[PDB]
């Protein structure tokens, strides 16, 4: 009467770790998205500074 | 160089070892001197055309993968031989007396033997058992199985080496390309078409019981990995996985079949309760008839194609049996 | 017997959940994190971009 209900804790503690390891994963996948997309981002702004320096020098010079 | 030699067989016949001194005069030639220096070059430039061997993950199988780097130790482990034996030792001696240090100096720098003899040291006790070719000999879905555990254990010996996690990864999608290989070998071998539907359902379960115990295995090694990477938090920063089995298409491929199968069987089933008369209408005879051919019809294209024919073919199939189901729907 | 495992498979149940609440937490935090630095990059990027437009335009316009 007890030992199924053990057996049901045993059932909630396998439940519980596939759902833990869904969730981790699911949140390093998006962790792992966010890391790439701000990589870009720091590309793209690092390109357009590079740009902007050039461009003000351009700017004295042309004044 | 021919002198060395004589001069050494001649110490040898002498009993004894040779030295700097014996060449006397020899030793202050500049001729001498720079047939020794062109010959160290010829030297250097031949070991580093071995020590700077590399090999690109992605490409080949994971048994050319065992094979090069075990062929490359052995490389390795022949030069590091010569280079300890008596011979060089006494050209690199006669070059230091000569003060030409340019020649010693990048012998003894330029050539990276020490690192790859490290690396390949490191490298060893994680390559010297693989059972990939084991795996590739398995005919068993079973047997597979066992070859997959055997191989994530062999890939958790990982964690006391220097292997780098990325070209770990590399391999595992190695072992994806023959695990899928040796898989549809299998399958195309059982010929799974032609084959009674409760068999064929028992072969799929043990396939994806295969495939579990590859994701699950994956996830343990996964957090092994990430541990590793922990502890070697500073040297490594580059974590990220974006894992693509090449089976994974065949598992969605082999998904799609079980589905498939399991619908028209249950609705083959039903239609067939549900047509017979009230105990013949020429109307059900054509929908059960136009089933069956839907079926036979989908059997044309080959289950295990999965290259972009493949899928085409498939797809164009299954838009077909859709419309000649939709008729009894 | 019965109940020294069952409390135990209980209590570690609960347990295991407070790893996995820390863990979420955690990778919940890092990936607000990133959100905010991804739309803090994106604003960098909006004001070097418009920066760089209104650059050009007076680069074409000077010339």
């Amino acid at each position: 009467q007890l030992q199924d209900e053990l057996e049901r804790q045993q059932l909630h503690l396998r439940e519980a770790d596939r759902e833990k390891t869904r969730a981790v994963q699911e949140l390093s996948e998006q962790n792992q998205r966010l890391l790439d997309q701000l990589s870009r981002a720091s590309e793209v702004e690092r390109q357009l500074s590079m740009q902007v320096h050039a461009l003000k020098e351009d700017f004295r010079e042309k004044n | 160089h021919p002198m060395i030699t004589n001069v050494a067989k001649q110490c040898y016949e002498r009993g004894e070892k040779p030295k700097v001194t014996d060449f006397g005069d020899k030793v202050e030639d500049p001729t001498f001197l720079n047939q020794l220096q062109s010959g160290v070059n010829r030297w250097i430039r031949e070991i580093q055309k071995v020590t700077k061997l590399d090999r690109d993950p992605a490409s080949g199988t994971a048994l050319q993968e065992i094979s090069f780097w075990l062929n490359l130790e052995r490389a390795l482990y022949r030069i590091q031989e010569k280079r300890e034996s008596p011979e060089v030792l006494l050209t690199l001696d006669i070059l230091k007396h000569g003060k030409r240090f340019h020649a010693t100096v990048s012998f003894d720098t330029d050539t990276g033997l020490k690192q790859a003899l490290e690396t390949v040291n490191d490298y060893n006790p994680l390559m010297k058992d693989f059972p990939l070719n084991d795996l590739l000999s398995a005919t068993e879905l079973d047997k597979i199985r066992q070859a997959l555990v055997a191989i994530f254990t062999h890939l958790r010996k990982i964690r006391n080496t220097k292997y780098p996690i990325q070209r770990a990864l590399r391999l595992v999608e190695a072992i994806s390309r023959d695990l899928s290989s040796q898989l549809l070998k299998v399958l195309g071998t059982r010929k799974l078409m032609h084959v009674a539907y409760e068999e064929f359902e028992k072969v799929m379960v043990a396939c994806f019981e295969v495939f579990q115990t590859w994701d699950d295995e994956y996830e343990k090694l996964q957090v092994l990995l990430r541990d590793i990477v922990k502890r070697k938090r500073e040297e490594n920063l580059k974590m990220v996985w974006r894992i693509n089995p090449a089976h994974r298409k065949l598992q969605a491929r082999l998904d799609q079949m079980r589905k498939f199968r399991r619908q028209h069987e249950q609705l083959r089933a039903v239609i067939v309760r549900v047509l017979r008369p009230q105990v013949f209408d020429a109307a059900d005879a054509n929908a059960i008839e136009e089933v069956n051919l839907a079926y036979e019809n989908v059997k044309e294209v080959d289950g295990l194609d999965v290259s972009k024919e493949g899928t085409e073919a498939w797809e164009a199939a299954m838009k077909r049996y859709d419309e000649r189901i939709d008729r009894v729907e």
